């Protein structure tokens, strides 16, 4: 099998500098180029150069950014990009090459978060509505998961068993923390006789909470 | 750089219907050698991108033969004669023939489904909230088709345009349709300091737009 595997998940501060692999097997490494392209959130591809033992091409636009090398004796490459800002905030590929046989094998990709933030652990609120709700035969609650980094967290409602129903957003960054929100619809004959609640698990804070919605 | 322009950057389709891609080239893509470095890729969320076609027409090994690839020049076509559920991602073309090597913005293809309209609540902030001295007002709109849709708030009568945070999620998978969630964002005093909060969305499937409200008193 050809395999291309990449280093794993990357956070550093400003100005910093990183280097990620990509580490070739099921082929002679030395017959195939590797290209690094990188790809912003909602946006397209764009090539950062190609890495091969005698040729080794940069995009004009990176080529102060970013340093390509290779280790033949161990068939892996590394991509080395510096004074970083989040504006490089990206998911990073590296895939194989000839003009011949095009981008055929790719590696797994590799997440960039440039950021000064510190770890912080979410704060949980409960969504309960107010009353206009009471009368309806479905009933919709939530979870509001904010101020947290890094991301992930995972959220859940009594801790797995309800799973239709259930809206996880996005989280969006301001000022340098995330916001995540999570609806759950219940039935009206369920809540409150019967109990919902919202498990946030943070792991990078080794932090969870559980949160009861209970009617205001 | 050679500008590649794919049309339509979105496109709705129903399983077992038949998708055209448009690509098109800001300058010619002949390479030197006289062959056409052109491809497509496919890409599905969160996975690395996938070869399907390779100079211009050439599919590659394991690719369906519902996949077609057409054009010279400058102006390029990618064709499926019949859609399937694993078909669907984002599809870009790329030209291999001038340095720097390019991609198009991607052309995103989506199930079509039946109209539906947002189910809109909206949540006050908690006590608990409120005791650390921030108030955020939540919104949800969801499950409804398609996915434009306009959500505004007003505060007191009035729009308020900054401290909102708008998040959508995908097409859900069972049922074909989107959700959203708006967050306005304030300050305890802020919040205090006005008494209705309305959410509004403007959406095709109602000729009034759909409104939740509030009253800091209730």
């Amino acid at each position: 099998e050809v395999q291309l595997e990449e280093s794993g998940p990357e956070l550093v501060k400003p100005g910093a500098s990183v280097k990620i692999s990509c580490k070739a097997s099921g082929y002679t490494f030395t017959d195939y180029y590797m290209n690094w392209l990188r790809q912003k959130p909602g946006q397209g591809l764009e090539w950062i150069g190609w890495v091969y033992p005698g040729s080794i091409k940069y995009n004009e636009k990176f080529k102060d950014k970013a340093t390509l090398t290779a280790d033949t004796s161990s068939s892996i490459v590394y991509m080395h990009l510096s004074s970083l800002t989040s504006d490089d905030n990206a998911v990073y590929f590296c895939t194989r090459w000839t003009y011949g046989s095009s981008f055929d094998y790719w590696g797994e990709g590799t997440l960039l978060t440039v950021s000064s933030a510190k770890t912080t652990p979410p704060s949980v609120y409960p969504l309960a509505p107010g009353s206009a709700a009471q009368t309806n035969s479905m009933v919709t609650l939530g979870c509001l998961v904010k101020g947290y980094f890094p991301e992930p967290v995972t959220v859940t409602w009594n801790s797995g068993s309800l799973s239709s129903g259930v809206h996880t957003f996005p989280a969006v960054l301001q000022s340098d923390l995330y916001t995540l929100s999570s609806s759950v619809t219940v039935p009206s004959s369920t809540w409150p006789s019967e109990t919902v609640t919202c498990n946030v698990a943070h792991p990078a804070s080794s932090t969870k909470v559980d949160k009861k919605i209970v009617p205001r | 750089d050679i500008l590649m322009t794919q049309t339509p950057l979105s496109l709705p389709v129903s399983l077992g219907d038949q998708a055209s891609i448009s690509c098109r080239s800001s300058q010619s893509i002949v390479h030197s050698n006289g062959n056409t470095y052109l491809e497509w890729y496919l890409q599905k969320p969160g996975q690395s991108p996938t070869l399907l076609i390779y100079k211009v027409s050439n599919r590659f090994s394991g690719v369906p033969d519902r996949f077609s690839g057409s054009g010279s020049g400058t102006d390029f076509t990618l064709k499926i004669s019949r859609v399937e559920a694993e078909d669907l991602g984002v599809y870009y073309c790329f030209q291999g023939s001038h340095i720097p090597l390019t991609f198009g913005a991607g052309t995103k293809l989506e199930v079509k489904r039946s109209d539906a309209a947002p189910t809109v609540s909206i949540f006050p902030p908690s006590s608990e909230q409120l005791t650390s001295g921030g108030a955020s007002v939540v919104c949800f709109l969801n499950n409804f088709y398609p996915k434009d849709i306009n959500v505004k708030w007003k505060i007191d009568g009035s729009e308020r345009q900054n401290g909102v945070l708008n998040s959508w999620t995908d097409q859900d998978s069972k049922d074909s349709t989107y959700s959203m969630s708006s967050t306005l964002t304030l300050t305890k005093d802020e919040y205090e300091r006005h008494n209705s909060y309305t959410c509004e969305a403007t959406h095709k499937t109602s000729t009034s737009p759909i409104v939740k409200s509030f009253n800091r008193n209730e």
